[PDB]
């Protein structure tokens, strides 16, 4: 039987992620823009029901959902060369032009609004799914759509399938109500997301200007890298293994308390394919210290040097044509050499599983790897949310728009909760960075 | 003749038969099952159980 | 071995409504149709058919206070030139690793599920 | 001896899909528009004795009967290609022009005044017929021939020939569309009571569901009556595919309603069609396009408080199918539920693979008919009494009733059927529960 996964791609950024995110799977798969099998991937042995539908003409359908609230964005993608790969049944876009204005409220109003419309897709999306396992939201905490209405759809996905995961790929922002608008997000991942993986623009804009040479790195790069990071999260989906075959593994591995469910990612090697590494044979180890190097995590947490900030847990996917001693004497070298401060209040998890890539995308390289990690350096993010959340609160900035949406329109209580919430977020994250992480909840 | 003696309690009587007659002989299916993978009396199951007007009778009879 | 995961794990979300059930009541024809449909809902429906074909369910010994998980194993057949490759100490190697791993996919999904 | 068919064509609708009917056998049995046997034609398998008529001159004649109270129809058949292809003899034109008007009441007082010539004509059929099995009246429920002159016929059948089987393909009118007969809702009663009290069998044809299909499921934009009567043709050839290939078992309608039909007043069937459209089709696949809502052919209200199921389903496979794949198709739409059943019975689902006729091109390798006994056929039954309540409890529309002799004094036999299709529509939803065996 199949193990869906349900991807939830919102507004602009999101819908244009889960784009570029379905053309990587598909070129991973070796299906054609209009979702058909290649003849020379016509015999994989990849479970594409996972990720993708199959339609009766052995075409690969997404089982995502492009909605946005303007019709230039929901036309684009539909006039991509991926409109036949996606349903066109599966895209709703609001007809009331208006759109969240970059406010959570907003947000959060529409998907009330339009909560039938939505809840009937992923309804039709889990029915179409074998072994439905869970949803992966990929939306911005501090835009309108994916802070507000993301939020509306956490809720709704968390009442209307409170057995399957869910994952959210939230996105930083780098709109005055920006800080009310995270805090709102902020709040909803905390309280009816599962796993919230941070992906900061700063970090990420960051590495595509110092490895890809990319003065100013464009959207487009930056949704590349991102499709290019979830392949890597789905290789395992894609690639049939032996363990930790589903997103429910994955997160009970990585996200051990389901309020503390934000999520480090990190990827190596960051380079643009016109950076040709000098013919240096990638070793387990070189990898894994490539990936244990802070400069190649694609979200800025910050560095404290007060807080000894640890990793919770960390699961490093290498995949390529890569030897299990090999990576088994990299963990042993890791191990000796102490290269990653772990939770004291659990034990130091540093998995290695080398899998296969996809036969139908080309690797420029014999070996990628993509590290996953709870991280208590993620409490700093937590903080600078709430800092900016505090800054504009402190000033009411921005309140006026709040104001005209009903979360915000007797008062701001639901913004004060959400900061109310993510500190005691960034303190819990502390404190499971803490030895005494399992008294603290005692 | 002695089924048409009663009108609606022959008809009662014969359907009565007819029912343990056939829980009988599908008992005696599922025991070829049993005996020979018969996906010929796994057929007879999944089709006498299909809207469980005997799936029912079929599983207490089992019991 | 349970090389493709994908198949055991679903045909094990699929059987959890069985493989519950105590295993005094498991009847191989059951577990072998329940099998076939999660090839078929599976990937495991592209492996070779002359495997499928010898692709068969074992049933261990039922003792009670154990459920279908414990009583539900795969078989292989084997005939011809594959039979003189595939000797009985292949068969009970097979056997023991195969008790082993499904009781650690058992205690795998237990605790996702918990 | 053949099991006769007699093909009654009642009114405009019923001789436009009697001619189209007439054209599809011809076509199966490549037969030529004047009734004679194409060359290429000599060497089929098909038992043609059970549908068609031999003619002396090696002509195959269709057993069909058109009658109609309007000349329109009854002329535009002697008018087409296939005009040689009938005996003219087997053309009733009611000398009284004045059709039913899509007036019941009018369509049954023509049926009174044509009654010895109809019985005349069906007797002289029989008489030519070594072992005629029966009649199949194609008449509209709506209109006024096919809804009055169909439940006169239905009532005159059963009194003269009450061993054989009279069935009915009553099309319904468009409930999507307001009809311009603002007693259609009468209209549509008194054939629903007189399908449900002298019937064995009424297929409903909702031009709604026709209107739906063709835009859903061919594309065509406003489907034209040509393409609706396509439809119908392509329907009634499907239906003598048990016929027409040579089976091991249930090789007659007979013995397929007899299979199919447990409950006498329960003979309200749905249809189903695959493809309909403007890869090697699986018997799975073509089981999963039968169960897709886009494939069925028949416009069942989702009534969300009653749930409706399938009393019985035959599903008609036309092609080159592995029955290996059948079983296979079977195996899987078990294991989806693919199909809900009746609660108080077990799921009748039956499935026929029959051949293409060597004589009509098969775009599809494979095709496949549902036909589907579902209660949400109720729902359609509960509007149509909803409408005729809708007007007699507004009298409207009545003064051509009450111009008309059966609605002259009274509309009892209105209220009777309005009564009858209320109960039809209870009765299927009842049905559709495991205590239908209870609910009359």
């Amino acid at each position: 039987m199949p193990r869906e996964i349900i991807t939830l791609q919102l507004g602009q950024c999101g819908n244009q992620i889960g784009f570029e995110f379905w053309k990587q799977l598909c070129a991973e798969h070796g299906i054609s823009p209009e979702g058909i099998v290649e003849e020379f991937a016509t015999e994989g042995t990849d479970r594409k029901d996972v990720f993708f539908y199959q339609a009766d003409d052995e075409h690969y359908i997404p089982r995502a959902v492009l909605l946005d609230l303007e019709p230039r964005v929901i036309h684009s993608i539909l006039n991509s060369p991926y409109a036949k790969l996606y349903n066109p049944e599966n895209i709703y876009l609001s007809e009331h032009g208006g759109g969240a204005g970059n406010n959570w409220a907003s947000g959060f109003s529409q998907g009330e609004k339009i909560h039938e419309d939505i809840f009937d897709i992923i309804d039709r999306e889990a029915d179409g799914s074998d072994s439905l396992e869970g949803f992966v939201l990929c939306h911005s905490i501090a835009g309108g759509t994916g802070s507000g209405l993301g939020s509306y759809l956490l809720e709704r996905l968390n009442d209307r399938y409170p057995k399957k995961l869910v994952q959210t790929y939230s996105v930083f922002p780098n709109v005055v109500v920006q800080p009310y608008n995270s805090l709102l997000t902020l709040k909803r991942l905390t309280q009816n997301a599962d796993c919230v993986v941070v992906l900061d623009n700063t970090a990420l804009n960051r590495i595509a200007t110092d490895r890809l040479h990319i003065q100013n790195p464009s959207f487009s790069q930056i949704n590349q890298l991102v499709s290019t990071i979830m392949s890597a999260s789905t290789t395992t989906l894609r690639y049939p293994g032996y363990m930790n075959n589903d997103l429910i593994g994955l997160i009970a591995s990585l996200i051990p308390t389901p309020r503390l469910h934000f999520l480090m990612t990190g990827y190596t090697p960051l380079t643009t394919d016109q950076s040709v590494a000098s013919v240096r044979k990638t070793t387990v180890l070189d990898v894994m210290r490539r990936l244990l190097q802070p400069k190649n995590v694609m979200v800025s947490t910050g560095r404290d040097r007060q807080t000894n900030h640890c990793y919770i847990a960390i699961l490093n996917i290498i995949q390529g044509e890569v030897d299990p001693t090999q990576v088994h004497k990299s963990l042993q070298r890791i191990r000796e050499r102490k290269l990653a401060n772990f939770i004291p209040w659990g034990p130091a998890s540093i998995q290695v599983a080398l899998s296969r890539k996809s036969p139908y995308l080309p690797s420029a390289h014999r070996v990628s790897g993509l590290m996953m990690a709870n991280h208590t350096s993620i409490s700093s993010l937590f903080e600078s949310s709430c800092q900016q959340y505090d800054k504009l609160r402190k000033r009411e900035a921005f309140l006026e728009q709040f104001r005209k949406e009903d979360i915000f329109k007797e008062n701001f209580d639901e913004l004060d909760r959400s900061r109310e919430v993510v500190q005691e977020l960034i303190d819990e994250y502390h404190a499971a960075t803490r030895p005494d992480y399992i008294s603290w909840g005692t | 003749p002695q089924l048409a003696s009663s009108f609606e309690a022959t008809i009662t009587k014969f359907d009565k038969n007819f029912s343990a007659h056939l829980l009988d002989l599908l008992a005696r299916l599922s025991i070829y099952s049993t005996s020979d993978c018969e996906h010929g009396m796994a057929s007879v199951i999944s089709r006498l159980d299909f809207n469980g007007f005997y799936t029912e009778r079929l599983e207490r009879l089992s019991a | 071995l349970l090389g493709q995961g994908d198949f055991i794990r679903h045909l094990m979300d699929l059987l959890k409504p069985e493989l519950v059930r105590p295993a005094t009541t498991l009847y191989q024809h059951n577990l072998t149709g329940i099998l076939e449909t999660a090839v078929r809902a599976t990937n495991a429906q592209f492996d070779s058919p002359e495997i499928l074909k010898r692709l068969d369910v074992r049933l261990l010994e039922v003792s009670p206070g154990d459920t279908g998980w414990d009583v539900f194993s795969l078989d292989y057949h084997v005939d011809g030139p594959i039979a003189t490759v595939f000797t009985r100490e292949c068969m009970s190697h097979y056997l023991r690793a195969f008790n082993f791993l499904w009781r650690a996919k058992r205690v795998e999904y237990i605790l996702t599920d918990i």
